[PDB]
RNA sequence: GGGGAGUGAAAUAGAUCCUGAAACCGCAUGCAUACAAGCAGUGGGAGCACCUUUGUGGUGUGACUGCGUACCUUUUGUAUA
RNA sequence: GUCAGGUCGAGUAGACCAAGGCGCUUGAGAGAACUCUGCUGAAGGAACUAGGCAAAAUGGUACCGUAACUUCGGGAGAAGG
RNA sequence: GGGUAAGUUCCGACCUGCACGAAUGGCAUAAUGAUGGCGGCGCUGUCUCCAGCAGAGGCUCAGUGAAAUCGAAAUCGCUG
RNA sequence: CAUCUCAUCCUGGGGCUGAAGCAGGUCCCAAGGGUAUGGCUGUUCGCCAUUUAAAGAGGUACGCGAGCUGGGUUUAGAACGUCGUGAGACAGUUCGGUCCCUAUCUACCGUGGGCGCUGGAAAUUUGAGAGGAUCUGCUCCUAGUACGAGAGGACCAGAGUGGACGAACCUCUGGUGUACCGGUUGUGACGCCAGUCGCAUCGCCGGGUAGCUAUGUUCGGAAGGGAUAACCGCUGAAAGCAUCUAAGCGGGAAGCCUACCUCAAGAUAAGAUUUCCCUAGGACUUUAUGUCCUCUAAAGAGCCGUUCGAGACUAGGACGUUGAUAGGUUGGAUGUGGAAGCAUAGUGAUAUGUGAAGCUGACCAAUACUAAUUGCUCGUGAGGCUUGACU
């Protein structure tokens, strides 16, 4: 049974799955429009906002909390130079799925995750 | 038996003045409207339809929509009928109310509600089938079923074996229930025990059939 | 473990009554005229009066 | 809380409006109400605080002592009439939530550090 | 939750130290004895020079437990072992002397002796 | 891989190329078939469809119905599980 | 058959890394019974079973301490702290 | 007789040896044995009596694609 | 894991008794439910210990290995007693010794698709029938009364509280809780200090929110009605009497039918009730619910999307901008237990203040910020005939 439960298995262990999805967030933040599957665009939501929430408030506790979450620093330096002030004024919501067809040699639902207000 | 539909809110706590603390369940009940009499000269039989609830205009359909504009009644979530006999069926009409105030302090009654669906299940579960040998030197076979039959007589597996299927999500009735308190303002009823569901499911109260 | 007799051709092709396929929800964009999956982007990146990777 | 409005409603019609502070690993005097039958007296109960539990209405805390050589464990519930008062006499210093640990020692090696302000 | 084959102190001074659950008794397949109800021992440590012996099959009550009592507010009270006390054939206590604590459920007609010498009450 | 064009007497003689059977597998048309129990036929027998004549004809199907437990071998004796 | 670095280490054991080399030629989802491989478990503690089978348990270094019996070497890392 | 609440097994004796017996050796014996039997301490999901969780399958979708068997099937129960 | 019989072990109803009472013996009726755990041995059995209301007897390939095991027996090794000159052997004994199969058809447990149901649709229903459940102890009371010289000790009737079994549930008590908080060992990295990541069973250790759970919590087997079995009759002849029977009228059991829970119109006899929808034109001949061409496309259902305390896939529930369906955001609650930076005290490990701080899966409440669209398909156009009643 399954009742009331939040988060996915995806077909791999707890720190695979952890780490699948720190690398998505980190190329998100960089190009801004990925394109995945699916089920794996619909679970980074809860993993991409977060970061994005927490980049609103500038100092040092917040980097260093980005930083432990991420892992990568031109992340943590575009969060809050950039996207940060960018929805400062903005109550969630800063992530966009859109369905895309399907993959050529798997048959498995794509999607486009994108940034709200982009270029 | 004339009764109440309401909905299931969660389980609580009483303490009483003597300290002993009582388990309780909260149904809250939002007042029932008469859609409907049925009578021996055009049915066959006595009772009451009811509605409870609210519906947007947009999911209810034009036969619907005619059938509660028939009364006066809004249309509801749900439409449930009473088993009455007359001096039960005595005051009632079409467009009238049923409230908490039915029942009492101190009575004795019965709660229908849907049980929680345990999906596909073995016999363990289903049946309170026993368990074979864990390791002593046990193959494959931990929570299956064992033997099925017999040999050649009869020759086939009986009706109403008892093997693995679905659990749960079945109409379960618990008798013997004591209404423990009647709050009118917030329109709730408070009953001591547990009763069949989840929280936010339909649940039926009406008096007790054994009395 | 096995048959013990074969399956004739009529009750093979009875298993096989409910294999057919269905077709998908297509619709018309008339932003941009042409033939999409539903709720779905276009070939080349339309969806609901928005263009993606110009 | 994390139950419906109309479970709160309820609840709240019955808290006791005003308790004491305390936290685990502080000393308490419980007074309990006892009745046999006819008669009815107060016993008290002094120990230490092992565990806390905050749920409104479904709060609870645990205390620890030892009563001729055997040791005892009472799991009271905060807001039951049959709990008449408590007093806290002592408070410890713990760096802990739950002194589940203190269950395996006795004696000198079970004593806790006052908490001085 | 008495059950065969448990161990328990023996709070009295008949002379027993450790006894042992070879049957739980009142019904048939019965599983577990708490406290207020009687049960069959046999001993296994006893003191040089007493009544009763290594050996021995006796009746016996059992007085604290592990796993708990359930008060009716809702509250628990848990032991750090298990105890019993040494009965007759008429079910009667047979010792002058109790050690340790004791609840409120012997509060019998036919366990009152227990309660009387016991040096607290629960 | 094919469709036209073209060669040739002939191309379902086109290179897996004379003839091109059967098991097996499709597509199309007609009739039957979703309240009825078994070696699937046989004796009856209504209806429908298409040919034909002015039919007591021909072709296909077969509602309903009586009867009816494969073949070989080996055995005193086999629906024989 | 040969070479074989760093930290800790008695060690070529072991954990993590170097140089160097790879992610093992079907995937994507779901998160039922049941099967396999694991982890934790109230109170009881061999009542299981042909049988404590399987698991759980013990585990290093220094110092203290050690029984019957003996072929005088042992037993002995006895046991225990 | 001992051990257990309870012992067809175990250990100690008795001798009535169906049908022991002295290099196809007799009776013992420290040490050793992935050797046979029996009893303890510790410890436990072995069990009372099973619960929750993690990975690999199962299941659904896309691609590839077996096996043993097989007289033919329009392949129900009971009583004979 | 079962299923049946009755020649009945317990519980229920009786006759007789060398039946005072309690308790027994024996026979009759009764198959609804129930009907131990251990020590020994491979055992079935048997003996013993301690329970129970009781620890029934049997059939089902001495039920059940394409469901598990493999201790005995009955392959190959080796030895003892005994037999044989020997190879070898046994009314014997002893130590060791590979258990294969992905389920086609019938059956069974679940869950769907099609068509039918006299135009179509959305709900709410009746119940022919089926399944489930059906056990019992101890205390009090009547009453230390009836009975008995005493010791003992009731029927009938009422009140409580248990065991075993079953269901539902998660408020309490606990378990689990590998996406929650903390402590700590080794090593590598982030340029370095500080901070905090990877790996080592979730590295190990201490806690723990939801959900799921039992050992936790509630509830059930109540009371009644009808026809009966053995048995007991009333009245009464045959047979002036007698006689429960021949005519006529009764009582009577945990058993039967109802009664309680669940399913149920594919109940092809396909039932009922409320409400909703469809009212255009031309030709035409295989002349009849006949066909063809324009017009039309309803009530509704589905596809699709956001999803669920619903789920293998389905099916089922809710919502799709006139919107709180999911995610996020904001507030709260909860768990953990005193973040980072800075300052102070100390030689230092560290401690204190700022401040119960910081962080906090699944919970409660608000909130259109993101995604639930512009749509498409199906489903028609008044529903044959014959009779009889009302118009
Ligand atoms: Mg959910
Ligand atoms: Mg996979
Ligand atoms: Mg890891
Ligand atoms: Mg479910
Ligand atoms: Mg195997
Ligand atoms: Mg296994
Ligand atoms: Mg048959
Ligand atoms: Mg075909
Ligand atoms: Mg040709
Ligand atoms: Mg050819
Ligand atoms: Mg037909
Ligand atoms: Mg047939
Ligand atoms: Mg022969
Ligand atoms: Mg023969
Ligand atoms: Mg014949
Ligand atoms: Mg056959
Ligand atoms: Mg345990
Ligand atoms: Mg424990
Ligand atoms: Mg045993
Ligand atoms: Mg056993
Ligand atoms: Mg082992
Ligand atoms: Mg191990
Ligand atoms: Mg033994
Ligand atoms: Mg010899
Ligand atoms: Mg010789
Ligand atoms: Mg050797
Ligand atoms: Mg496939
Ligand atoms: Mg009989
Ligand atoms: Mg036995
Ligand atoms: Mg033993
Ligand atoms: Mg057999
Ligand atoms: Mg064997
Ligand atoms: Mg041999
Ligand atoms: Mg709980
Ligand atoms: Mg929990
Ligand atoms: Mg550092
Ligand atoms: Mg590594
Ligand atoms: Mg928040
Ligand atoms: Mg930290």
């Amino acid at each position: 049974m399954r009742h009331r439960n939040s988060g996915v298995k995806l077909g791999r262990t707890s720190s695979h799955r952890k780490a699948m999805f720190q690398n998505l967030a980190n190329s998100l933040f960089e190009h801004e429009l990925i394109k995945t599957t699916l089920p794996k665009a619909k679970e980074l939501r809860r993993v991409a906002e977060p970061l994005i929430t927490l980049a609103k408030n500038d100092t040092v506790a917040n980097r260093r909390l980005a930083f432990a979450r991420t892992r990568n620093a031109a992340t943590v330096g575009k969060l809050f130079t950039v996207l940060g002030p960018r929805y400062k004024e903005r109550n969630g919501g800063y992530l966009r799925v859109l369905k895309a067809g399907f993959r050529a040699g798997d048959a498995a639902p794509m999607a486009y995750v994108e940034l709200v207000d982009r270029e | 038996a004339i009764g109440l539909v309401g909905r299931k809110c969660g389980m609580t706590r009483i303490f009483t003045d003597a300290g002993v603390s009582v388990p309780v369940t909260v149904i809250e009940v939002d007042p029932n409207r008469i859609t409907q009499i049925k009578t021996l000269e055009t049915d066959g039989y006595q009772a009451v339809q009811v509605t409870t609830g609210e519906r947007r205009e947009s999911r209810v359909t034009n036969a619907q929509k005619g059938h509660f504009a028939k009364a006066g009644v809004a249309a509801g979530r749900l439409v449930k009928e009473f088993r009455v006999t007359e001096a039960e069926l005595e005051g009632r009409e079409v467009g009238g109310t049923i409230g908490v105030d039915l029942f009492t302090v101190g009575q004795i009654v019965d709660v229908t509600g849907q049980s929680k669906g345990k999906g596909f299940q073995g016999g363990v579960k289903r049946w309170n089938f026993r368990t074979q040998d864990a390791t002593h030197g046990n193959s494959v076979s931990h929570r299956v079923l064992g033997s099925t039959g017999q040999n050649q007589t009869p020759g086939r597996v009986f009706k109403g074996k008892k093997m693995a299927g679905h659990l749960g999500d079945e109409r379960v009735t618990v008798q013997g229930l004591e209404i423990v308190s009647v709050d009118t303002e917030r329109s709730v009823l408070v009953v001591k025990g547990a009763i069949p569901g989840a929280t936010g499911g339909d649940v039926i109260v009406r008096p007790t059939i054994k009395a | 473990a096995v048959q013990q007799n074969r399956k004739s051709r009529s009750r093979r092709d009875m298993r096989r009554s409910h294999d057919a396929l269905t077709e998908n929800a297509l619709t018309v964009d008339q932003a941009t005229g042409e033939t999409h999956r539903r709720h779905h982007v276009t070939k080349d990146g339309f969806y609901r009066g928005r263009q993606l990777f110009a | 809380s994390g139950k419906h409005p109309l479970v709160q409603a309820i609840e709240n019609s019955q808290l006791k409006t005003d308790l004491p502070e305390f936290a685990p690993g502080d000393t308490v005097v419980v007074q309990v109400k006892v009745k046999e039958g006819d008669r009815e007296r107060l016993q008290a109960f002094e120990g230490v605080v092992i565990a806390k539990k905050n749920r409104g209405l479904n709060s609870a805390f645990t205390v620890r002592k030892i009563s001729s050589g055997v040791g005892v464990e009472r799991v009271f519930q905060t807001h039951s009439p049959v709990v008449a008062k408590i007093e806290v006499k002592r408070r410890g210093d713990v760096r802990r939530a739950k002194l589940y640990y203190l269950r395996d020692l006795s004696g000198k090696a079970a004593r806790i550090r006052e908490k001085l302000p | 939750m008495i059950q065969t084959e448990t161990m328990l102190d023996v709070a009295d001074n008949s002379g027993a130290r450790r006894v042992q659950c070879i049957k739980v008794l009142g019904g048939s397949h019965r599983r577990y004895a708490s406290v207020g109800d009687i049960i069959k021992v046999t001993v296994k440590e006893a003191i040089p020079r007493a009544r009763v012996k290594k050996g021995d099959v006796m009746n016996a009550v059992v007085v604290r437990t592990k796993f708990g009592i359930r008060r009716p507010d809702g509250s628990v009270i848990r032991f750090d072992d298990n105890a019993a006390v040494i009965l007759n054939n008429n079910k009667a206590p047979i010792a002058t002397r109790i050690f340790g604590p004791v609840t409120r459920e012997l509060r019998t007609e036919q366990f009152m002796k227990i309660i009387s010498l016991a040096p607290e009450v629960l």
